[PDB]
């Protein structure tokens, strides 16, 4: 399903915002503050995901694994690297729909491996 | 477990002061304290005090 | 020890709160950066496990 | 011989780096001039050692209690740079570790 971003106009740094080619009926993308047509190659314009499933462990970050505060088991050994010691905590996120799902990270440097069970 | 003779019995039994809750909360154990109807709010940062 | 015993013998000599701090013995916690202490309340019971 | 004997004074206790001698003292100084001839007449040492553990300065008449706070967080290794050798030819004394702070 994808995720359209925000595409820049390369002669001003402006936003780009698509426009169909009603002769050749192609996609173009266009700038308002100049004539800079250039071709489009995805297709989709717009898109909003409704019941909204996120992905909160990529939103995990490695430098929470140093948090004095967050508890700490070696009964969960890391799946990338086998240290012991993980840290685990709730998702964090407001907007959670529903869940206490767990998420770990690695207390090892340069590991960083944050990951879900 | 209250004898005969327990005076916290004598004045709840006459309904002239207390309850079997106090009895409980004096006795046994206090119990869960809920602020708004719910269980203790996460006042600082995911948790509900700093220890 | 050493900062109990220099502290009993205060008002004999100068030995003050001030030294604890500067000695980086207790620090000044306020409440915004209370907020990522992991706060223990008694040595005794509560760092054994 | 080779022990700790380092010592940190406050400014208005600046003692002369060097022994008092009457070819390198002179009189430039005067409740408000009071404080400032104290910097050059009773700033030689004797640190003494009390049966509680605790030390004292003796400049005069006037005792000030130290505490010979050993703090491990200025690891500087003292030493006695004088210019003879090659460049301050450092002689390995005593590493100063313990600051001893005076005060009235
Ligand atoms: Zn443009
Ligand atoms: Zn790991």
């Amino acid at each position: 399903p994808g995720f359209v971003g925000i595409r820049f106009c390369q002669e001003c740094n402006n936003m780009l915002y698509p426009k169909e080619d009603k002769e050749n009926r192609i996609l173009l993308y266009a700038c308002r503050n100049c004539d800079y047509q250039q071709e489009a190659d995805n297709s989709c314009i717009y898109v909003n995901k409704i019941t909204h499933e996120v992905d909160e462990l990529t939103q995990i970050i490695a430098d929470v694994s140093q948090d004095p505060t967050l508890p700490r088991t070696e009964d969960h050994p890391c799946q990338k690297c086998g240290h012991k010691e993980a840290v685990f905590f709730q998702s964090h996120s407001a907007r959670a729909e529903d869940a206490m799902r767990l998420y770990y990270v690695c207390t090892a440097p340069h590991c960083g491996h944050r990951w879900t069970e | 477990s209250l004898s005969e003779y327990n005076n916290f019995k004598s004045m709840v039994v006459s309904g002239a002061k207390g309850s079997k809750i106090n009895i409980s909360q004096v006795i046994a154990v206090v119990g869960q304290q809920n602020v708004e109807g719910k269980r203790i709010p996460f006042g600082f940062k995911h948790r509900t005090l700093p220890h | 020890k050493r900062h109990i015993d220099q502290l009993k013998e205060r008002e004999y000599n100068n030995y003050s709160w001030q030294d604890l701090v500067a000695s980086g013995v207790v620090e000044y916690i306020d409440t915004l950066e209370e907020e990522t202490v992991m706060l223990a309340m008694t040595p005794d019971d509560l760092q054994e496990k | 011989g080779n022990d700790l004997y380092f010592v940190k004074l406050p400014n208005f206790l600046s003692v002369e780096p060097r022994p008092f001698d009457p070819q390198y003292y002179e009189d430039e100084f005067e409740e408000e001039g009071r404080t400032r001839l104290k910097l050059k007449v009773e700033n030689n040492a004797r640190i003494v050692k009390w049966s509680d553990g605790s030390m004292s300065l003796h400049l005069g008449n006037e005792v000030f209690d130290v505490y010979k706070a050993p703090l491990q967080g200025d690891h500087n290794h003292l030493f006695i740079r004088q210019g003879t050798g090659l460049q301050g030819q450092a002689v390995f004394k005593t590493k100063l570790t313990f600051r001893p702070h005076s005060t009235d």
